[PDB]
RNA sequence: AUAUUGGCGAGAGACCGAUAGCGAACAAGUACAGUGAUGGAAAGAUGAAAAGAACUUUGAAAAGAGAGUGAAAAAGUACGUGAAAUUGUUGAAAGGGAAGGGCAUUUGAUCAGACAUGGUGUUUUGUA
RNA sequence: ACGGACCAAGGAGUCUAACGUCUAUGCGAGUGUUUGGGUGUAAAACCCAUACGCGUAAUGAAAGUGAACGUAGGUUGGGGC
């Protein structure tokens, strides 16, 4: 009878596979394990967790903020890495050449990024180019900056959004929301 | 095949019109082919049946037997024949009805509304 | 003549009855499992029926094997049966209930035409 | 569909995921919000601080149209003119070509600040505007047009 | 570089006509989708039934 | 009644609306015999627009 | 024409081609590539021996 | 141009299927109960064709044994096949105030597979 | 302690409106064809105009106003390179 000081069959949290049916994407998976065994290189491991990730853990990876890579330390020439698709940024206008390894690209991304001199490359084709990971800078998307990450958290002295479709006054705005009526929450 | 929007392809309202049809219609209900001698001399195909015809069996238990027709019964969709009948235990003998459509007609009976009959579908006659 | 398999165990031999399948009509052998809350079967008490679970399974080297050493196939035409060309000595043939007693023989010859073993030859046999 | 739903798992538990004790009842707590002032408003005083008493006061026939209000930023103002003659107006920045663009047509009211853009000088026909983009605009060299 | 296709006439035979191609056959081929919209679409030409 | 962290419901449906709704099913079939008023018309109207 | 290309519309207002993610149909052909066979140290066994 | 669970005439349904679907697939708002206002059923299927039991004998009749009919009465107006409860009967077995049960084996009855394998020297064989 | 003489047929966490959690999918600062028109192999299918809801900004009771000093700052910890 041993006692088990903590939990039974208990899952590490993680997805061992991806919650897809993407044909292209048990394709994608498959040789990315191939490097994640026969290499060592750090980049491969990482690259293969987010092939189990949501679109809450794939944000969008807008080009203004890939903008701000090449303009710092090391990404003047270098490639960039894109975990899901690439979104076009109509907010910036300048923006020089280098080259794109997204999973997937917009058709206003892809267009400003080929058109301003650069190129849109898979991540299968640079995968070739870089073995290891020589020269790459991977980015992320803005996972708590959801309209659902805003309602989480919420109670007393917080302020952690409340939910209602109607917003205003008469709506959330009376009895706890000012030091008159009672309180101000 | 269904193009019209007036025909039905429902096997009910047919076993309905077919169960509950009227003696006018009934006449239709039974019609019978006629053979490559008649289809030679008219060449016509079809041709409801009637009491003063000579009709040949060609399918059932009545392999070759034919007759002349006694009383046709529209009541179940039948017709009697005095030559093809059938014998009972008791001594009595009544006639067999059947189904027109495996009885081929080699004799016909024509008469004013007959012989109209045959250029109305287009035939030649005698 | 059959394949490299070991000797065929399966640990309980015996059924696996429903709880007083031997008291009511209403009542059938399925296994169906009590929800009772005072269910002295489902306690695992002395004096009991033994209840089917998990663990009586089987190795996978020996499992879903007839009496002979063969893995059953189900076959209806004389084409299902030329699909066992390298499965003669992993599988063994057998004819569906429903079929006529004169084109399963012309497939039981072209069965043993190719050394495959039939677990129902005497199948509407009329002598 | 039926089959992906788990109460078709329950057909053999007998209780269905209701429990044993206080089980599944018609209207337990009650109906609806029934209970706020009353033996809810703990749930009340968190999660929605404020449903209950008086705001400000009473608007009686409001009309959206006063209220018809869309803004834009200096975020975009270039996205109002197609690409192919956004960058034809953005490389070769000159005098007296400055781009009359139409908040009007596009469908807005209030023009804001959002973010910088250029410095090539642009005349907009908009309602209203803002004292931070006012400034932008007369240090980029170009003028806005009052419309009603 | 087109893959190219033979013309054929009403008797068979293969035609000296070689064709390049629309290319949406080098294009993705997702049976997933399909699965999923499929059962939608069969919805789309039904009717209904109450008491 | 009141429970968990979610918008609060306005659903109107305290009524005996089970005798009160609308079967748009004659949708398509109203779209049909809409084209056929204009064809009628067109044809009945003289060939005038 | 219906449908557009790499060249031509699509005929179709708002539309386009959907967007391609991978490279080779047979993946084996990437994975062998030259320069992939060159970054990868050596194999295993393929069916591991059982030790003890 | 908007509506429509009544009437009338048509075409359909990922509807339902004789304790269903309408109360109602039939002499059905009929039988039948109630002073009355009202309430409100059970019931589809023989057989391709009644081709429906002629006829002998025993019997008061009903019928019996047969025969005949019939492709099939293990298809007969109490009729397609005919589930369980209950029952007839022969065969089996147990039982000193319950029956029946788990696990092991005795005995009764009963049943599957395995056997040939594969193949070598070969007096040389019914007709490769 | 309560129902349970027996056997069979039926027999109970549903549909749909409005949303939340998680998930896949397409597009992407836009998005939604089936509201409507065209066409027709016909209640299907395929294509389209114009608006609109939601999002792209909040803040106050309201008039009213409304996000770059700084490579969109510094510090601590930081994957990867």
């Amino acid at each position: 009878g041993i006692d088990h000081t903590s939990k039974q069959h208990k899952r590490s949290g993680h997805r061992t596979a991806p919650k897809s049916d993407n044909v292209y994407l048990k394709l994608l998976v498959k040789l990315y394990t191939f490097l994640a065994r026969r290499t060592d290189a750090p980049f491969n491991k990482v690259v293969l967790k987010a092939l189990f990730l949501s679109k809450i853990n794939r944000p969008p990876v807008s080009v203004s903020r890939i903008a701000r890579a090449l303009k710092q330390e090391g990404a003047a020439n270098k490639t960039v890495v894109v975990v899901g698709t690439v979104t076009d940024d109509a907010r910036i206008f300048e923006f020089p050449k280098t080259t794109v390894a997204a999973l997937r690209f917009t058709a206003g991304a892809r267009a400003k990024i080929v058109k301003a001199g650069g190129e849109c490359i898979t991540l299968d084709q640079l995968a070739v180019r870089a073995p290891k990971g020589q020269n790459t800078l991977i980015l992320r998307g803005p996972r708590n900056s959801r309209e659902a990450v805003r309602h989480f958290g919420m109670g007393p002295h917080k302020g952690k959004a409340p939910r209602i479709l109607s917003t205003g006054r008469k709506f959330e705005r009376a009895r706890g929301r000012r030091r008159s009526k009672g309180f101000k929450v | 095949a269904k193009q019209s929007l007036d025909v039905s392809s429902d096997r009910r309202k047919a076993r309905k019109a077919y169960f509950t049809a009227p003696s006018s219609q009934r006449r239709v209900l039974l019609s019978a082919p006629l053979s490559k001698e008649l289809r030679a001399q008219y060449g016509i195909k079809a041709l409801p049946i009637r009491r003063d015809d000579e009709v040949l069996v060609v399918r059932g238990s009545k392999k070759g037997q034919e007759g002349k027709i006694s009383s046709v019964y529209r009541l179940k969709f039948a017709v009697q024949v005095d030559k093809v009948t059938k014998e009972k235990v008791n001594g009595a003998s009544v006639p067999i009805n059947l189904h027109p459509s495996k009885l081929v007609i080699t004799k016909l009976h024509l008469d004013k509304d007959r012989k109209a009959l045959i250029q109305r579908k287009g035939g030649k006659l005698e | 003549a059959s394949l490299p398999h070991p000797k065929i165990v399966k640990k309980h031999t015996k059924k696996f009855k429903r709880h007083h399948s031997d008291r009511y009509h209403r009542v059938a052998e399925n296994w169906r499992k009590q929800k009772g809350i005072d269910s002295v079967v489902r306690r695992r008490f002395r004096g009991n029926i033994s209840q089917p679970k998990i663990g009586y399974g089987s190795n996978k080297k020996t499992k879903f094997l007839s009496p002979s050493g063969h893995k059953t196939f189900l076959v209806a035409n004389v084409k299902d049966l030329e699909t066992l060309t390298m499965h003669t000595k992993t599988y063994a043939a057998e004819i569906a209930h429903n079929i006529s007693a004169k084109n399963r023989v012309v497939i039981l010859a072209r069965a043993k035409a190719l050394g495959i073993k039939v677990t129902n030859p005497k199948g509407r046999l009329a002598l | 569909p039926s089959r992906f739903t788990k109460t078709r798992k329950h057909r053999g538990h007998v209780s269905a995921g209701k429990g044993r004790i206080g089980k599944h009842r018609k209207h337990p707590g009650g109906r609806g919000m029934a209970g706020g002032q009353h033996h809810h408003r703990i749930n009340m005083d968190k999660y929605h601080p404020g449903y209950f008493g008086k705001v400000g006061m009473r608007y009686f026939h409001k009309q959206q149209a006063h209220f018809w209000k869309p803004v834009l930023n200096l975020d975009k103002l270039w996205t109002l003119i197609p690409e192919d003659k956004r960058d034809q107006y953005l490389k070769s920045a000159s005098k007296e070509t400055a781009p009359v663009i139409d908040t009007l047509a596009a469908g807005y009211g209030k023009i804001l600040g959002k973010g910088r853009i250029p410095n090539v000088p642009v005349i907009v026909k908009a309602r209203f505007v803002s004292k931070l983009a006012e400034e932008k605009i007369r240090a980029a060299g170009g003028v806005v047009e009052l419309i009603a | 570089s087109r893959p190219q296709v033979t013309v054929h006439s009403l008797t068979g035979e293969a035609t000296a006509n070689a064709l390049p191609l629309p290319a949406v056959f080098s294009a993705p081929i997702r049976p997933d989708i399909v699965h999923t919209v499929f059962t939608s679409v069969n919805k789309n030409k039904r009717q209904a039934y109450a008491v | 009644a009141i429970s968990k962290n979610l918008p609060i419901l306005k659903n109107h449906f305290r009524k005996h609306w089970q005798e009160r709704v609308k079967v748009h099913f004659d949708q398509a079939g109203k779209k049909v015999s809409r084209r056929n008023a204009r064809a009628t018309r067109a044809a009945k109207i003289a060939p005038r627009p | 024409q219906v449908w557009g290309s790499e060249t031509v519309a699509s005929s179709k207002v708002g539309y386009t081609l959907p967007s391609h993610i991978i490279s080779t149909s047979d993946v084996t052909r990437i994975i062998n590539s030259s320069e992939i066979q060159s970054a990868i140290r050596p194999a295993g066994q393929a069916t591991q021996k059982r030790t003890h």
